[PDB]
RNA sequence: UUGCCGUUGCUAUGGC
């Protein structure tokens, strides 16, 4: 990551608390990392709107680049072309994240809550456990969360609270 | 119930054996000890406990392999 | 009386009886293998008498018969003991089959000119259902939701049952007695298919959880879950080797599933209207995969939702050939019953034209292994009986039955006698609604019975 | 080709 | 001419169907022309699908004179039993509606098809 | 009709269900440009196999 | 051969 050229203004400030309230972030810090990808991403793409159009480079770049952010999800299908990834912002990259992702599918009421879910590795992507919530969620493994297999919540034995309370109740 | 498949097998009669990669299905289970895999692929491969060598083992994260 | 003697004493038993059948005798021994390799052997397409096939239909009780599932004892050549379980169960056919009345029921079909004749039953209901609420103690004996699939054993000892309960009763074949019972383990690890391994215990079960699960019946033990369908996972089939192949419903994708390697092959439709009616200078979308079977360990087939039946190859992504509209079209909705208006034409308009009109399904779909023949299964009120081409590149209407009347929820096929002449009887699993749910209009005449027909070679 | 086994 | 119009095309039935069967999941779904009508009328209706095939389709041409006056899209799907299927549940569906939500995850997919059946109409 | 009762447990669920099939009637009505009385009997046929369940 | 109700036989198929 990067530090801001100026972090001291007003609405840079309201800007990042806004961002941390929506997306429950941890700190700035989360926020300079997304800021300082996307920054490399639009400069690349620059360079390359630059170039003459039919230079090789352009062309094997450029759909490079496309392809990688059609995967990752952050680009849709009908906006293939370079000037769209222009148009990227730092919002497109914090929903991708996993904490957001959990959130929305339903599986938890709360960003905080999705983020406790997972740090507390509940939640799965395919048949890998992830504690990650910055993870970042491609197309195909957007559907693939789940909760897994060792969670309480996914069918194993009640934890150890419930256990527990069900133990002394029996007694 | 725990499950060991081989993969990559490559025979190499300059040293006489057999090598291969392991991977061991565990679902709730810590780990398999060295000694019960050896004699597992023991008898799969229809040789002496003896003969069986086994090392370099990590659990993946999240467990159950 | 060394065990080296006592097959070499059924060794030289066996081939004694082929040369009393009887190059020949070379000839036959290598087809006793050819299933280890996998490519299809049975050519015995063209010899097939559609016409003369003696149909019959055998009323059921149960309402809304989901599946069934036959057993048939085979002589194994490694040892020259028949797969019956038992000395009193030599050369003894049974079919299962389950309603979503909370019922199995096996039946006997040994004499292929009679009618199945019921021998026991295990009906379920609300006794069973369980107190704790809590997925890991999904533990009781007996079913208390739609059962929706039922699978026999290959070894003829075991029968187990799975449905929307979302737990996995494997039953003893004598008595039906429930053994053992395995959840899911999933809130909505609803069990929607079940295949076993060729000649072998391995079981691979179809959840509604977007997942495959598998295992080994003679440990009643889990083995390995897979992931990866994009949708439900609505069917699934197995042959000798460990590839089970899957189709997901909506995702429209056809995945095979390669256990040892640990890898996974997609294959996608991806057929379009306006390319095919460019091709031509009525076609209908594909909107899910429903039905799949495995001709061989290097083919397999598909029926979607448009009455399309595919055939795949594992080298090709895409299809290789395509059956569109299969079945035929609906009957178009009658103008009477279409709008209130009283003048017949202002009826006739909301039809509008031919718009309207929709595709049979392909509720079932069946190959016998490694061959060159499968069957079709909507309610088009008729079985039709397909070949493939020798180069397995594209595949014809062999014939059709068409006593079968309503909704083919299931297919099987039994064969009997001797190498050289070998009759195949056609079990089919006949109900009122479709096996997931109540979606299909009532069709006219049908009725829940278990459809049979008994087809003969000459030549 | 490897070669398979579940146990326990 | 017809009632029932416009009638979506293959290419755009299974398209809008997919949509719906997601919508299920992520309970943004409403099932049946008595909910679509609360929809409706409370605002919070993002498109309509309805079934051409509904037996008579005069018990749903409520919904268009509801669908028009609020400026929502609507459009028909030929089948109302594969409706039924794709909306998740066991019978026919002759009319759903989809929950308005700028939260959903399906939002990018949602606004496609909106678009589709904007200009379809 | 709640007011006049123009409609009337057991006794609420046919209500209820009476509305529901009221309110199919005249969506047929008020949408066809020469109303047939077809759907309207087999409509109320429906309701009398519920009269007698109940 | 059916859970219930019919028709058709000395067996086969109509409705719920």
């Amino acid at each position: 990551y990067s530090t801001p050229k100026r972090p001291y203004e007003s609405s840079r400030l309201d800007a990042e608390l806004k961002l941390a309230g929506e997306f429950g972030l941890k700190n700035k810090k989360e926020i300079y990392r997304i800021s300082f990808q996307l920054s490399k991403i639009r400069r690349a793409a620059r360079d390359l709107l630059t170039r003459d159009e039919k230079d090789p480079k352009r062309l094997f770049e450029g759909n490079a680049l496309i392809r990688r952010l059609v995967r990752v999800g952050v680009l849709s299908e009908d906006k293939k072309k370079l000037d769209y990834v222009l148009a990227l912002k730092v919002e497109d990259f914090l929903e991708r994240r996993l904490q957001t992702q959990v959130y929305k599918l339903g599986l938890a009421k709360s960003v905080h809550h999705a983020r406790v879910l997972i740090t507390q590795r509940h939640i799965a992507v395919g048949k890998q456990i992830v504690n990650i919530p910055s993870f970042m969620v491609r197309l195909d493994s957007e559907k693939h969360i789940d909760f897994a297999p060792t969670s309480p919540f996914g069918g194993a034995r009640p934890g150890r609270v419930a256990r527990r309370n069900a133990a002394r109740k029996a007694e | 119930a725990v499950t060991i498949r081989t993969r990559k097998v490559i025979s190499n009669p300059l040293l006489a054996r057999k090598q291969f990669v392991v991977d061991v299905l565990h679902p709730n289970r810590a780990n398999v000890s060295k000694d019960e895999l050896r004699e597992k692929l023991a008898e799969v491969y229809k040789a002496e406990k003896d003969a069986v060598s086994v090392f370099g083992f990590r659990t993946q994260f999240g467990g159950g392999k | 009386e060394n065990p080296a003697d006592k097959r070499r004493r059924l060794a030289k038993q066996y081939l004694e009886n082929l040369k009393s059948e009887a190059d020949i005798i070379a000839s036959r021994l290598k087809e006793d293998v050819a299933e280890q390799q996998g490519r299809v052997f049975r050519y015995f397409g063209d010899k097939l008498l559609i016409s003369e096939a003696k149909q019959s239909f055998t009323r059921v009780g149960e309402n809304n018969l989901t599946c069934i599932s036959c057993f048939q004892p085979v002589l194994n050549k490694y040892t020259f003991e028949e797969s019956s379980n038992g000395d009193k169960n030599k050369g003894r056919l049974f079919a299962y089959t389950v309603s979503k009345d909370l019922q199995l029921t096996k039946y006997d079909i040994t004499d292929f000119s009679k009618r199945p004749k019921k021998l026991k039953y295990a009906k379920g209901g609300a006794k069973y259902i369980p107190t704790s609420k809590h997925e890991y103690e999904n533990t009781t004996e007996g079913h208390y939701d739609e059962i929706l699939t039922v699978a026999a054993s290959p070894d003829g000892k075991y029968v187990v049952t799975g449905g929307r309960d979302r737990k996995l009763i494997v039953w003893s074949t004598e008595s039906l007695s429930p053994v053992k019972v395995i959840p899911t383990k999933d809130r909505r690890g609803e069990v929607l298919s079940l295949a076993f391994r060729k000649n072998s215990d391995q079981l691979y079960a179809s959840c509604a959880d977007f997942k495959i699960r598998t295992y080994s019946i003679n440990q009643f033990s889990q083995l390995e879950i897979l992931y990866g369908h994009h949708d439900i996972v609505e069917d699934i089939s197995a042959l000798a080797m460990e590839r089970c192949v899957t189709v997901g419903a909506r995702d429209r994708t056809a995945m095979l599933w390669k256990i040892p390697d640990e890898t996974r092959l997609t294959f996608r439709g991806g057929d379009e209207p306006q390319k095919l009616l460019r091709r031509w200078m009525l076609f209908f979308c594909e909107g899910s995969i429903d039905v799949v079977s495995m001709v061989d360990d290097f083919h397999f087939i598909t029926g979607s939702d448009n009455g399309n039946i595919c055939l795949w190859s594992l080298a090709k992504k895409k299809p290789i050939f395509t059956e569109r509209i299969a079945h035929g079209i609906l009957p178009e909705p009658s103008f009477n019953d279409i709008s209130g208006e009283t003048d017949e034409e202002l009826r006739k308009r909301q039809l509008q034209g031919k718009k309207l009109l929709q595709p049979f399904w392909i509720t079932s779909l069946y190959a016998i292994p490694y061959s060159n023949v499968f069957i079709s299964g909507s309610w088009s009120g008729s079985l039709k009986v397909w070949k493939i081409s020798d180069n397995l590149r594209s595949f014809e209407l062999l014939g059709e039955l068409s006593g079968a009347k309503g909704v083919v929820t299931k297919i099987q096929v039994v064969e009997s006698g001797k190498h050289g002449k070998e009759k195949f009887r056609i079990l089919a699993s006949i109900a009122k609604e479709h096996r997931l749910g109540r979606w299909i209009a009532n069709v006219s005449g049908a009725r829940n019975g278990i459809y049979s027909a008994v087809i003969d070679q000459t030549g | 080709k490897g070669k398979n086994l579940s146990f326990k | 001419n017809p009632k029932a119009f416009p009638l979506a095309d293959a290419a755009l039935t299974q398209q809008i169907l997919d949509v719906v069967q997601q919508a299920a999941n992520l309970r943004q779904l409403k099932k049946g022309a008595n909910e679509a009508t609360k929809t409706l009328n409370r605002g919070i209706s993002e498109f309509i699908i309805m079934a051409a095939d509904c037996e008579p389709i005069e018990i749903l041409l409520h919904l268009p004179l509801l669908c028009e006056d609020k400026n929502v899209p609507y459009v028909f799907v030929p089948s109302r039993v594969a409706l039924g299927r794709a909306c998740g549940v066991s019978r026919p569906v002759i009319a759903a509606s989809i929950t308005t939500n700028d939260a959903s995850a399906i939002k990018t997919q949602i606004y496609a098809v909106k678009d589709k059946i904007e200009t379809l109409l | 009709g709640a007011e006049k009762a123009l409609f009337r447990k057991n006794k609420g669920r046919i209500s209820r269900y009476l509305a529901n099939k009221c309110s199919m009637a005249s969506r047929i009505d008020n949408y066809s440009e020469e109303p047939s009385n077809v759907f309207g009997s087999v409509l109320k046929k429906q309701v009398e196999q519920r009269l007698e369940f109940y």
